[PDB]
């Protein structure tokens, strides 16, 4: 068979507005996430954002921190500098 | 003329400046600083690395106690934003809303009103509007203070299962909204691209609880609760990493939102009063402020040191980066 999917779902609104499905637990780290969005998307994750209730998701957090639950919506965003 | 300062650049400060003026012209946040409201809502004094609420405060009267043509230092500012999120260290350019989004989070966990935030359920024998207002209540008693007043609002995602037909909702707070650039191009294109039904298949097929499989599912936003204060992000990024500089047509009174509420509504129609943009290549550009005064209405632009007159018909161009939106 197949390693397993993630045991938690959550969207990813992306650059041109289309939503992604990921496959999550929420011991996942934001930079497991950005992983995942590198492998759905092709952004290198030092150039992701990721918006949730206002906060910008941290490295070295899990998404449990940010009580981010099943079918919630992560927003991508990059960088105008 | 009032609060017409400009700030010193301190080195690729710009997005900073930018984004300060936009704050400063933010009718209600301003007046919570000019009437020191903010010391009722700390909740113990500040040392040397936690004075952002009060740093902030000190600028925007410095601002608003200023003549015209004055230009006013930020460097106090800097300090202890970058010693309250350690990113903006330094003298880089920085992206504004990433900045906006740092700056907002430590003055709301500064002022919350919340000291001690508590440590969820099944709400499915609810109707989708007292859901909704459960869920609201559940995020205010972690997340309550007067910067909260005026930028939150909640978002109602459906998920619509194309087999069983169960469609299983969920309500996330937002401070702003990070809208795409569809399709001139308006700004109200951009809120239906935004709210439009999304077919989730292929790859991104959802695994729906009820079916327990794999289904197509059709993800569709509409807004539960509008903030007092909106701020929309245009995501001017695209694939093939470059910027995306499609003018988009916003309006600058008369942002009409109700067709993207979730139930009927009258209470969601905007007005502009200030706008940060960003011209230049996705590194090594510049960004300025066109923000309307609260007081007179009248629109100046903001470009670090010098602050200048305005037509509100030169405020409206492909620059045009965050848009912040009051309720008329
Ligand atoms: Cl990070
Ligand atoms: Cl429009
Ligand atoms: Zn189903």
């Amino acid at each position: 068979g197949l390693v397993p999917r993630g045991s938690m779902q959550i969207f990813v609104n992306t650059l041109s507005g289309k939503h992604i499905t990921l496959e999550v637990e929420p011991s996942d780290t934001i930079e497991n996430v950005k992983a995942k969005i590198q492998d759905k998307e092709g952004i290198p994750p030092d150039q992701q954002r990721l918006i949730f209730a206002g906060k910008q998701l941290e490295d070295g957090r899990t998404l449990s921190d940010y009580n981010i639950q099943k079918e919630s919506t992560l927003h991508l965003v990059l960088r105008l500098r | 003329a009032q609060g017409l300062a400009g700030l010193r650049n301190l080195g690729n400060t710009c997005f900073m400046n930018s984004i300060l003026q936009c704050l400063s012209n933010t009718r209600e946040l301003r007046d919570y600083c000019l009437q020191r409201l903010y010391m009722r809502d700390l909740h113990h004094g500040s040392n040397a690395h936690t004075a952002l609420v009060e740093e902030f405060a000190k600028l925007i009267q410095t601002i608003w106690t200023s003549s015209p043509n004055d230009v006013v230092s930020p460097s106090e500012f800097k300090t202890q934003i970058q010693r309250y999120a350690p990113r903006f260290v330094g003298y880089n350019q920085q992206d504004a809303q990433e900045f906006l989004r740092f700056l907002l989070d430590g003055l709301h966990n500064e002022v919350n009103r919340v000291t001690l935030r508590p440590k969820p359920e099944n709400l499915d024998h609810l109707p989708d509007d007292e859901k909704g207002r459960q869920m609201w209540r559940k995020y205010l008693e972690r997340e309550d203070s007067r910067i909260g007043d005026l930028f939150v609002g909640q978002l109602k995602s459906s998920l619509t299962c194309t087999d069983c037909g169960y469609c299983s909702t969920v309500f996330d707070p937002f401070w702003d909204l990070s809208l795409p650039i569809a399709k001139e191009v308006t700004l109200m294109d951009c809120m239906r691209l935004f709210t439009k039904e999304d077919v989730l298949d292929g790859d991104e097929k959802p695994t729906c609880c009820r079916c327990r499989g794999r289904k197509r599912c059709i993800k569709k936003f509409s807004i539960q609760r509008f903030p007092k204060i909106l701020v929309l992000h245009l995501k001017r990024f695209s694939e093939s990493t470059s910027k995306l500089t499609t003018f988009v047509n916003f309006p600058l009174r008369d942002l009409d939102l109700r067709e993207f509420a979730s139930e009927n509504t009258n209470h969601a129609v905007y007005n502009l009063y200030a706008v940060s943009n960003h011209s230049g290549t996705t590194m090594g550009g510049h960004y300025t402020a066109y923000c309307r005064s609260p007081g007179t209405g009248e629109w100046h632009t903001f470009n670090d040191s010098s602050v200048t007159p305005m037509s509100s018909s030169q405020v409206r161009t492909s620059d045009a980066y965050l848009l912040f939106y009051e309720l008329a």
